[PDB]
């Protein structure tokens, strides 16, 4: 997504609706710059996530030594030598299966069934 | 004399029952030189439900101030060059929406001046001087230095949240690994200023009385005495 | 393979000079400390 | 049916209570008049479509034949009823007439929600007589048919004159309950009157207890 | 490892006392910048100018509660001050925690 | 009712307080000015569909299936309450049970993106959809109880008892299908307050 | 009998992994009223406790009319089955606050141990008898569940009497 805010006065971005021509116009109330409207999408508010479970996992996770070793096959390069773990997600009613990836490609499949 | 070390990122949920929701404290100190115990509070009142403010304790301020008019008091007034302290991925609408009420509170100090000011020209000074002396007190109190503790306090908030959405658990009191151990050599110090600062102080008496040697020698000597033989250390 | 009377045993980093060591005086002089219950050591 | 076919079942498992209650008092009631079905009820205070009219409601009874033995100037009973789910001070007096005329002695009024403030300040206006305020919601079930409900009853000023010389008692002595306890109001209890409590006890069979109002 | 798991005075402050393993041992007191140095003089571009869009995957270092900067690829900058200590012209005190998975 | 299985579930579900905000996986507020066609392709048909036999504002939100299973329910009954909350001022729509995708749409009838937003929470927290308020979790049990059997002699004859994680009385009294000569709540506190000082002293 | 046993430890090992696999795949119901993960705890709880509980009571019928440790059991003077268990068979789970060994450290019981580890050599059980002479990882458990009995025996110790003293008073 990576949406935007304004020069200017650079602050956040406000919608406004676009009267006469009936479309959504996005604002600032701090000056008067005025652009239109990147996305009809304003807020989320999700109550069962699944949002940060592949939480960042630079290419150099494959040196720390504490995570676990699987045998499996990635997707693509079709290697052995895959690690694992379960969602990061600290919430109580989150579920447990197992996502793994592998150091030759970074997929992220699973174990479940 | 074990103790929960200093200068360390933390956080902590609060009770169903408080107006606040989730907290993050930090305690400093020099590492090297008087070594100061005044620790800053980042407090989150609203909790994790009702219609949610940031406010943070600084030392001498009564209430609590809201984090936004914080970032315009450093010298950065606009927005998105705040989130970039701040965030390090302008996809993260998550983090992102909770911030969103607490721009509209500061929404009404729009520059360095009044920031400086509600903090009750006099006291604007007075603002400078507890940036340097009293805000985030460790690092350095030099001057050039402003900008870096800025992209700190963004690293605070971001930890803070980073729990607050139940991503990271809550910070484990009691490990170990983030407490300290004062020692014979360490303790012997804290103990010294506090006398020292009283033998600062008296020789200044001394120099009190002179209407134009005398140092009994002893008060330094019985002091650490009086400590060492009950257990009493503070003089 | 194993001797069915001692004790069942079940990319390494470091290793432990040695587990006995873990002990300051009191326990140090315990004889066998594995083999009581640990709260009357 | 919809969802209005219950709130008439609703109201009348509150009537039977009042029913029930009224009995239990010291009253007059045939056992049919007791046992109106939820049926023969429905068609007797509702209009149309399935609206109850309470004006239609309430009623008088008096004093049975046994009553008088042990209460002697146990007045006669009242209960009103009202289609106003807020009543006030204008409604009020349509009441505080009713008995100050008529010549009872005990006023029941059963308030849906809520009597006003300015109202109620006017029930000690007719005087001896005295009127209680009793919530709906908090009589669709009677407290006393349940299992640690004990079976209570009323000690006329004889029985109680010797209760007290029997065990040598200074009332004050005499374990107490609150005035606006459920059971206290339940038997319109006053500020003086005894109760006595009849339970079951694994260790003889049957323990007696009496608990005073305060 | 630090603390023998036994030995505690009984009763009241129980595990308020904890004596030290045998091989534990306290800090004394190393110095910060013969590292400071040695970092910002091995691929550390410091912190007073960043993108942290330009900048995705920058490994931030933090020394003694402080921010000193963020570092690019560190595998190799790691595995060296740490064999710079084994030969021993930085203090075997200090302590240096990589959290890869941050 | 004793061992009706689905007699004791088919009250289970009508005290056990289930609230919208135990259901809804995500709530979105998109803009749609056009109350004659959607942004969206999966809507198209919905909406064109609604033109045979107002506020610019839309409210999307996304359910969650097995919990929609599970306390089992329906749209038909879902919007009905809704409706019947707000009334005359908010105009609702809703996919049906049956789709791949389940969805409701809605609209309203000086800065409204501020107070579309206050109706937020007080959609999610303050509307409950079946049972008397304060009691969640409720599980079901089978206890072992003796009794006199008609040929004289006791025997075990044991009978369903439904057990919860929180407490009301007041209205779980009234409560069509229990014994409210039996009911019980552990908090004597409230029962002495509610029962009689009696019935406070035997729990 | 020390054979015996091994292979109902085994066994109820691979109970378990078959328990975590069918849990690391979600092919697993939570007990009503429970969270999946507190539903997790449940059968692993359930499964450890009743393999000790046989455990010793193989020995238990092993242990001849004759045996001392057996007869100071039967005269009933002191210990019962549990001792003997933990002493000649296995020790059993250790558990504080009811649930077994945390996570102190950052997604893991000890640092000898991979991450994510919920095997039962990590979540504190002692399969090794009192005779045999357990693992350090299993000695340090085991004391940490002790410690919380110390704990409240020297503050239940009082504050009972002081909850005592209302009640006199
Ligand atoms: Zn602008
Ligand atoms: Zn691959």
């Amino acid at each position: 997504a990576s949406f935007r805010f304004c020069l200017e006065c650079n602050n956040m971005l406000y919608p406004k609706e676009d009267k006469e021509n009936q479309r959504l116009l996005y604002s600032c109330r701090n000056c008067d710059y005025t652009e239109l409207a990147e996305d009809p999408k304003v807020y989320r508010h999700e109550l069962i996530t699944n949002i940060g479970e592949t939480a960042g996992i630079v290419d150099d996770i494959g040196q720390d030594p504490t995570l676990p070793r699987s045998d499996k096959e990635c997707p693509e390069c079709h290697s052995r030598d895959c690690v694992f773990f379960q969602s990061q997600q600290r919430r109580k009613d989150t579920n447990m299966t197992l996502f793994y990836v592998c150091l030759n490609c970074k997929k992220t499949f699973r174990d479940e069934s | 004399q074990e103790r929960s070390a200093a200068n360390i990122v933390q956080v902590f949920k609060k009770a169903a029952p408080s107006p606040i929701s989730h907290v993050a404290e930090i305690r400093s100190a020099l590492e090297k030189g008087s070594r100061l115990i005044s620790t800053m509070q980042i407090k989150l009142y609203g909790r994790e439900d009702k219609g949610r403010t940031i406010k943070a304790t600084l030392p001498y301020v009564k209430q609590d101030i809201p984090i936004v008019i914080v970032f315009r008091a450093l010298g950065v007034v606009p927005d998105g060059e705040i989130l970039q302290h701040i965030c390090y991925d302008e996809n993260d609408w998550q983090m992102l929406e909770m911030l969103k009420p607490c721009i509209e509170e500061g929404f009404v100090i729009q520059d360095k001046e009044v920031a400086l000011d509600f903090i009750g020209e006099k006291r604007i000074q007075y603002a400078k001087d507890i940036l340097q002396k009293e805000l985030l007190p460790h690092i350095t109190q030099e001057e050039g230095f402003e900008t870096r503790k800025t992209f700190f306090l963004g690293y605070m908030v971001n930890r803070l949240l980073l729990c607050a959405l139940e991503r990271k658990d809550q910070d484990d009191r009691d490990h170990f690994g983030k407490k300290r151990l004062d020692l014979a050599g360490p303790l012997l110090a804290n103990l010294f200023r506090i006398l020292f600062r009283k033998l600062t102080r008296e020789i200044y008496r001394y120099m009190q009385r002179c209407i134009e040697l005398a140092v009994k020698s002893t008060t330094i000597t019985s002091g650490l005495k009086y400590s060492l033989a009950t257990g009493n250390w503070g003089e | 393979l194993n001797d069915t009377a001692k004790r069942i045993k079940p990319t390494f980093t470091h290793c432990e000079i040695h587990p006995s060591m873990i002990l300051g005086v009191a326990a140090s002089i315990i004889p066998f400390p594995d083999h009581n219950q640990s709260p009357r050591n | 049916m919809e969802d209005n076919n219950r709130i008439i079942s609703r109201l009348w498992r509150s009537f039977r209570t009042v029913k029930e209650m009224a009995a239990d008092r010291g009253y007059f009631i045939s056992q049919e008049e007791m046992d109106q079905s939820l049926e023969e009820f429905r068609s007797k205070i509702c209009d149309s479509m399935g609206n109850p009219q309470r004006k239609l409601m309430s009623f008088l009874a008096n004093p049975t034949p046994e009553a008088l033995e042990k209460y002697s100037d146990l007045g006669t009973l009242w209960v009103e009823f009202c289609d106003e789910p807020s009543v006030g001070i204008k409604t009020m007096r349509n009441f505080c007439l009713r008995i100050q005329e008529k010549n009872f002695s005990t006023g029941i009024f059963i308030y849906q929600n809520n009597i006003t403030p300015s109202a109620n300040k006017m029930i000690p206006t007719v005087s001896p007589a005295i009127i209680e305020t009793f919530q709906e919601s908090d009589l669709v079930v009677n407290i006393t048919h349940h299992e640690l409900v004990p079976k209570h009853i009323r000690l006329s000023d004889g029985e109680k004159s010797q209760l007290l010389q029997r065990y040598k008692l200074k009332e004050s002595q005499l374990p107490r309950i609150q005035r606006e306890d459920p059971v206290a109001r339940y038997l319109g209890l006053k500020r003086g009157q005894v109760v006595k409590i009849i339970r079951r006890s694994e260790t003889s069979g049957r323990y007696a207890s009496y608990r005073i109002c305060l | 490892g630090l603390v023998c798991p036994a030995e505690t005075p009984e009763g009241q402050a129980c595990g308020l006392v904890k004596n030290l393993s045998l091989l534990s041992g306290i800090s004394i007191g190393s110095p910060s910048e013969p590292i400071i140095n040695f970092l910002e003089e091995w691929g550390m571009e410091p912190l007073e100018d960043y993108d942290p869009a330009q900048h995705t995957k920058s490994t931030r270092i933090f020394v003694n509660g402080v921010w000193t900067g963020i570092h690019r690829d560190p595998s190799m900058l790691v595995s060296t001050m740490r064999d710079l200590r084994r030969s021993g012209a930085i203090s075997p005190e200090v302590s240096i925690i990589r959290d890869i998975r941050e | 009712i004793a061992l009706d299985i689905e007699k004791a579930k088919v009250i289970q579900s009508s005290i056990e307080y289930t609230t919208l905000k135990n259901v809804t996986s995500a709530t979105e507020i998109y803009y749609d000015p056009d109350p004659t066609s959607t942004v969206i392709e999966e809507d198209f048909d919905t909406v064109e569909a609604y033109f045979s036999i107002q506020s610019p504002w839309l409210l999307r939100l996304e359910l969650d299936r097995a919990r929609m299973l599970d306390k089992q329910l329906t749209m038909n009954q879902v919007a009905d309450k809704i409706s019947e909350v707000f009334s005359d001022d908010l105009f609702v729509m809703w996919s049906e049970d049956n789709a791949d995708k389940l969805i409701i749409r809605c609209r309203v009838i000086a800065e409204e993106d501020q107070m579309l937003k206050r109706i937020e929470a007080h959609m999610l927290d303050l509307i409950a959809l079946r049972g008397i308020p304060g009691i969640s979790k409720v599980y079901m049990v089978k206890h072992k109880v003796s009794v006199p059997d008609e040929s004289g002699e006791y025997k075990n004859e044991e009978l369903w008892a439904l057990e919860t994680d929180g407490i009301n009385l007041a209205e779980v009294m009234a409560v069509p299908g229990v014994d409210s000569s039996r009911t019980y709540s552990n908090s004597f506190v409230e029962i002495l307050s509610v029962l009689g000082i009696e019935a406070t002293r035997s729990s | 009998t020390m054979k015996e046993i091994t292979h109902a430890i085994s066994s109820a090992k691979e109970q378990v992994q078959e328990i975590i696999y069918k849990a690391q795949h979600n092919e697993l119901e939570l007990k009503p009223g429970m969270t999946l993960r507190e539903s997790f705890e449940g059968e692993v709880s359930r499964t450890l406790n009743d393999a000790r509980d046989s455990a010793g009571r193989s020995a238990e019928m092993n242990l001849k009319d004759l045996n001392n440790v057996k007869q100071m059991v039967s005269a009933g003077s002191k210990g019962s089955f549990i001792n003997i268990a933990q002493m000649s068979a296995c020790v059993g789970q250790q558990m504080v606050e009811g649930k077994r060994i945390a996570f102190g450290f950052a997604d893991r019981s000890l640092p000898h141990f991979t991450k994510d580890d919920f095997s039962p050599e990590s979540k504190g059980f002692v399969e090794n008898s009192y005779l045999r002479g357990l693992t350090p990882q299993e000695f340090f458990f085991h004391a940490m569940a002790g410690r919380e009995g110390l704990i409240d025996t020297a503050v239940k110790t009082a504050e009972t009497g002081y909850i005592q003293r209302r009640l006199v008073k």
